[PDB]
């Protein structure tokens, strides 16, 4: 089966270099072009260039001439993207995608017909920190909302569950927001019956693997 | 560089609908146009190549047509797995260029937000910071507006917001906004309020609290 499997996510500091690999299986790498596509968060797709898989020659789109290098590792059936001198603006997902070589009269699609799953690169000078978890206490004034504010952590992601996963209905866990500190914050809320507030215990379970931080925070009406 | 334009960035539709997505090019591309689908999970596949040829394994409900500078992708009987973002892409010349993408969402009846405000916790305040949270829950359509007021002064620049993706069960959106103050600033004022407007609300909804009550 035709597959392009890319390397996993990377967290880098400005000025560093990253190498993204794209392993071809189920087809002969050397028979197709290989393209690189960038998607910044917010989701525009931008073609960065391609590498001639037969000769090894790379061709860069103009906005990507300088700090980008396409390479082949044929004995590993792998194509690679290296970004040097990373900037915060390089924070994006990078896709590799193959395209059948064009020749007059061909029957193949001249399209990027199989894509890798994408490699997310995050560039930041922030240092790793576990979150503080604060209650969003249900109002004392039907349906009530409560939640947890998971503040000041790096890097993404955190996982939030309620009552160890026994509470899923009415839960909304919001996208993280990047603060000017360089640290992330997110909120998780759930709506419950107002009548349940005096009798049901509500606990948000927060896990931040990069910092080995786990927190079980009970959220209760404030006295 | 040939510019590709998808005039409609967001399109609401119902399951079963016929849905059309337009794409315009800044010059004649002689039908050298491909269509890609990106799922919410981020994975990409080609749907159509050379304006109207279905790629292998793409179901027959997808089709495309056009010429010159005007092109379109059509889904004849929309299904749940088709809720995604569709991009066009020219290959008439280098650099290959993409349109801005058209993200599908499910249509439903208008739903007004339920609004909730949350004071900062005593634990956070001890640390020197106060986060005030306003929740706009389960509304439709996605467009909503809110204003933070502190002792009736409109606050602009000291809050951040985020919005969920469309809910899989009720097709609504939720929004969370966080107002951040220093402890000393938080204690200088009394009334903290979030005021919300939405096409589902016949008049604005204000939720507020008095610090320390």
């Amino acid at each position: 089966q035709i597959q392009l499997v890319q390397s996993g996510p990377e967290l880098k500091k400005p000025g560093e270099t990253v190498k993204i690999s794209c392993k071809a299986s189920g087809f002969t790498l050397t028979n197709y072009g290989m393209n690189w596509v960038r998607q910044t968060p917010g989701k525009g797709l931008k073609w960065m260039g391609w590498i001639n898989t037969d000769t090894g020659e790379p061709t860069y789109a103009d906005d990507f001439k300088g700090r980008f290098a396409f390479s082949l590792e044929t004995s590993a059936s792998t194509a690679s993207l290296q970004i040097n001198n990373l900037k915060n603006a390089d924070t994006a997902t990078y896709f590799c995608a193959r395209n059948p070589p064009y020749y007059y009269g061909t029957n193949n699609a001249e399209a990027m017909d199989y894509w890798g799953q994408g490699t997310a690169v995050t560039v930041s000078s922030a240092s790793t920190k576990g979150p503080s978890v604060f209650p969003l206490a249900p109002s004392s004034k039907g349906t009530a909302a409560l939640g947890c504010l998971v503040k000041d952590y790096f890097p993404e992601p955190v996982t939030v569950s309620w009552n160890s996963g026994a509470l899923t209905s009415g839960v909304h866990t919001f996208p993280a927001v990047l603060q000017s500190s360089g640290l992330y914050s997110l909120s998780s809320v759930v709506t419950v019956p107002s009548s349940s507030l005096g009798t049901q215990t509500y606990i948000c379970n927060v896990n931040h693997k990069p910092s080995n931080t786990k927190v079980d925070k009970r959220v209760e009406p404030k006295s | 560089d040939i510019q590709m334009t998808q005039t409609t960035s967001s399109l609401s539709a119902s399951l079963g609908d016929r849905v059309t997505i337009s794409c315009s090019s800044s010059q004649d591309i002689s039908n050298y146009l491909n269509w890609y689908q990106q799922k919410p999970d981020g994975t990409v596949k080609v749907l159509i190549y050379y304006t109207s040829t279905l790629h292998l394994g793409v179901p027959s409900r997808f089709s495309g047509s056009g010429s010159g500078t005007d092109y379109s992708l059509t889904i004849s009987n929309l299904e749940l797995e088709d809720i995604a973002t569709y991009y066009c892409q020219q290959y008439y010349n280098l650099p290959w260029t993409f349109g801005g993408g058209t993200k599908l969402e499910i249509k439903r009846t208008v739903a007004a937000p339920s609004v909730f405000i949350f004071p900062p916790s005593d634990e956070q305040l001890k640390s020197g910071t106060a986060s005030v949270v306003c929740l706009l829950n389960n509304f439709y359509p996605r467009e909503a507006k809110y204003q933070w007021k502190v002792d009736n002064a409109l606050q602009s620049g000291n809050s951040q917001e985020s919005v969920t993706e469309q809910d899989s069960k009720d097709s609504t959106y939720s929004l969370s906004s966080t107002l951040t103050l220093s402890k000393a600033d938080y204690e200088k004022h009394k009334v903290y309020a979030c005021e919300v407007t939405h096409q589902g609300l016949s008049s604005p909804v204000t939720k507020s609290f008095n610090r320390g009550e």
